[PDB]
DNA sequence: ATCACCCTAACCCTAACCCTAACCCTAACCCTAACCCTAACCCTAACCCTAACCCTAACCCTAACCCTAACCCTAACCCTAACCCTAACCCTAACCCTAACCCTAACCCTAACCCTAACCCTAACCCTAACCCTAACCCTAAGAT
DNA sequence: ATCTTAGGGTTAGGGTTAGGGTTAGGGTTAGGGTTAGGGTTAGGGTTAGGGTTAGGGTTAGGGTTAGGGTTAGGGTTAGGGTTAGGGTTAGGGTTAGGGTTAGGGTTAGGGTTAGGGTTAGGGTTAGGGTTAGGGTTAGGGTGAT
């Protein structure tokens, strides 16, 4: 192996990870394993939205992921609903629900 | 003109481990950067505080999992918490 | 080379019926009235807050044009962070 | 003729299954330039930063507009009103 | 014998226009570090850091309580009911 | 311990909050939602004591939770 | 002192030592530490005059955390920025909604 | 032990230069020296981003007043923004 | 509870536009060596937490009573849905130009590094006034005549 | 409203605690002077936003019928509220032990610095597929007989 994401077994780059750690502000010194850390649970984070995503892309008949898509993933699992709650998909849409009270008799 | 960075090479290549038959929308992939840059932002913030709070000078690895602990639901955090571990072990033993 | 045009009432822009879509999507069965003002009012008060806070940043770059980034950072901060025009 | 609600039911399930946006493109492109231009003169804007804030917009109101309707509900209502805008504004702490 | 919503507009004035902590604070302190056990074995607290939690806890409440009749009040209804803190905390983005 | 909250100290909090009158399912409802505001609360305050390799949780592991939580304390160090 | 320089009662020296320990920016200006110092200083005289006038009107002398309060909540600007935050032993403001008054 | 900091010191000078026959409790002055820290991180934070955004390696009064311009309210932010100028213009008059 | 007609869903394919695989070249990450201050060990101070005792007394709970608020049902109005058609005005693809942005070359002063120096502020002590705690007091509505 | 009734803010007394005036010296901040680069200069490319022309068709604005949901009423049930008196349990008042947090010193090594090296990925162009939009298709559920 020679990137770093190889050595870690990373899709990821930890290599970017790491500048951008250093380069943000965050502290004096930045470890040798907080980049490959953090570049794994990004990829992990990113692995799980795709596919929840792509599956719903796979329902809609769609052979792409729109952002309907990962709207309809993120607020349909619960814990990505929580962890996206106080951001907004631009071009998501809303999930279909209509309150019971309102439907007809 | 100048240069532009992108989690784009990346988010494609997770895209074909996972779903290797599904595509990705120019926009799709515009909220997905979106997504990894929240997240880092996010995590390297909490981390920057945790080695304040802490008196240290260092963010480490240990940092990283106790951010993501904090940040993260419980079943998320449990799997990014061993996806992780996972993936410095593996660097420490290349 | 020259002189623009006043602006003026452009929150009767937002029509009924485009106010009525936005309630449909938010799943709503009737709307009253007095919604249609009431929207425009609490919409200009958004809009307010969120342009204020853009051009505050604009200004600091030392920048006339407004960019996406401006609106992206402003949102952030009105805790309103949005998803896909860059960031 | 339709009954008074089905059209209506209708419209509720054609828009939440779709992301179109809602409001014209041009009358809010002058509401934006009207409000920033009335807080600093001579301002541009790209065509995206108008874009990201019509986004953020119609995204803040259909929001807006489900507490709303919760609120009417509360009160055994089918219809909003401004006193249901004004208390989820108000538990929303946007005052 | 007072009328049925006098003692009580009387004792809204009362705690209203007071400071003190309104929960025993032993019983509190119990629930502390009940809570704590659940979450990591061998814990010990400040003092004041179970202060804290109280200050915390009461300020909350006491904020959520005054969503909750403006909830029970939207409702055509003086009394407060389960619906009233639901919707409050469903507003507030605590809930779904 | 959570029945320690007692039936009249919740209602004494009800009053400060500004409640003339109070349903019976109340007090059970004021109950579970003060245990998960606790439970929230010192599970990040004991992720910051343990992060700091402590057994003692401190004013300022609380003070940080609740910061995290966006229900920032003052008067008690931070 | 840099303080003395500025004309302000707030620590310049402190305010700089505190901004590039604390991982901001690799530089720090000459000026932002003054300009800091003089924002943090002038809120601490705007609170400090509304809860010293609660505290008069109260017939104390001592301010206590309730005309903190007081004197937050009771300022449109100081409630707004404030407003996600409690005042430890603050209390809230009297108010009984007018539905709830008696007949 | 080790060494404690504190706001304590300039809250009870600024105190006395407010209300000269006023006085401060040991609570009050928590929450006085909690309300230093939590504006100053505030305003510090905000201005570390701007300059961070704007690709600038310092943090300037200029980015201290436009933290302050989003931070602060209405009125407060424009008379903050008056002191800290004032403060920065004596302060380049006196070596 | 049968039949009519408006709807969306869904088939057809023609249609364009956007995806993704190609090219390559620029620029960031990677290797290596010597660098140092951090954070690791180590011992062990002096801190504060928990543990266990007592005394009522402020406070909680059961179980006295009846007030009036919540809920259902009904039937009053009238608000607001559904539908039609005319004409504005939005959307569309164009056109153009110049202000506005920003590259990238040159320069200097601002900012940080170092050390030692005065000087401010913390930790500590101790006094005393502000505040607390108690009992008697007038004000002030509260509920029934 | 006018009659007795409770309670809570008011006055004054004199106790207790913790504000704030005070001591010293520790460590923070300041004035010395060197060093380096970030950011201020002026300049040109060059992108791109604002303004204009153009058209046509969606989308809107406005008034019209009437359904049907909103909100007044009265009249039913019972749920919480006041009050009371027995009595559990909370709150200080005041002990001791010893695990805990941790100051502080010694030392190694992880994290930084450096420039050359090269490989990854950003921005370029371009062929073909997925999606889009216009044609009818049938069933679907709606709401009048
Ligand atoms: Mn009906
Ligand atoms: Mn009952
Ligand atoms: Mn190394
Ligand atoms: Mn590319």
């Amino acid at each position: 192996a020679k990137t770093r994401s190889s050595r870690a077994g990373l899709q990821f780059p930890v290599g970017r990870v790491h500048r951008l750690l250093r380069k943000g502000n965050y502290s004096e010194r930045v470890g040798a394993g907080a980049p490959v850390y953090l570049a794994a649970v990004l990829e992990y984070l990113t692995a799980e939205i795709l596919e929840l995503a792509g599956n719903a892309a796979r329902d809609n008949k769609k052979t792409r992921i729109i952002p309907r898509h990962l709207q309809l993933a993120i607020r349909n699992d619960e814990e990505l609903n929580k962890l996206l709650g106080r951001v907004t998909i631009a071009q998501g849409g809303v999930l279909p629900n209509i309150q019971a009270v309102l439907l007809p008799k | 003109r100048s240069r532009k960075e992108s989690y784009s090479v990346y988010v494609y290549k997770v895209l074909k481990q996972v779903h290797p038959d599904t595509g990705i929308s120019s926009k799709a992939m515009g909220i997905m950067n979106s997504f990894v840059n929240d997240i880092f932002e996010r995590i390297a913030g909490e981390a920057s505080r945790l080695a304040h709070y802490n008196k240290r000078s260092t963010i480490t690895s240990r940092e990283i999992q106790t951010a993501v602990r904090l940040l993260l639901p419980g079943e998320l955090a449990k799997h990014a918490v061993s996806e992780g571990t996972k993936a410095v072990t593996k660097y420490t033993s290349a | 080379k020259r002189h623009r045009k006043v602006l003026r009432d452009n929150i009767q822009g937002i029509t009924k019926p485009a106010i009525r879509r936005l309630a449909r999507r938010g799943g709503v069965k009737r709307i009253s009235g007095l919604i249609y003002e009431e929207t425009r009012g609490v919409l200009k008060v958004f809009l307010e807050n969120v342009i204020r806070d853009a051009v505050t940043y604009t200004e600091h770059a030392k920048r006339k044009t407004v960019t996406a980034m401006d609106v992206v950072y402003a949102l952030k901060r009105q805790g309103r962070t949005l998803y896909g025009f860059g960031g | 003729r339709y009954r008074p609600g089905t059209v209506a039911l209708r419209e509720i399930r054609r828009y939440q299954k779709s992301t179109e946006l809602l409001i014209r493109k041009l009358p809010f492109q002058r509401l934006v330039r009207e409000i920033a231009q009335d807080f600093k003169t001579d301002l541009r804007f790209q065509s995206s930063a108008v874009m990201a804030l019509q986004e953020a917009c119609e995204a803040y109101l259909v929001g807006l507009f489900e507490d709303t309707n919760l609120c009417a509900i509360h009160a055994k209502r089918v219809t909003i009103m401004p006193k249901d805008i004004q208390l989820a504004r108000r538990i929303r702490g946007e005052r």
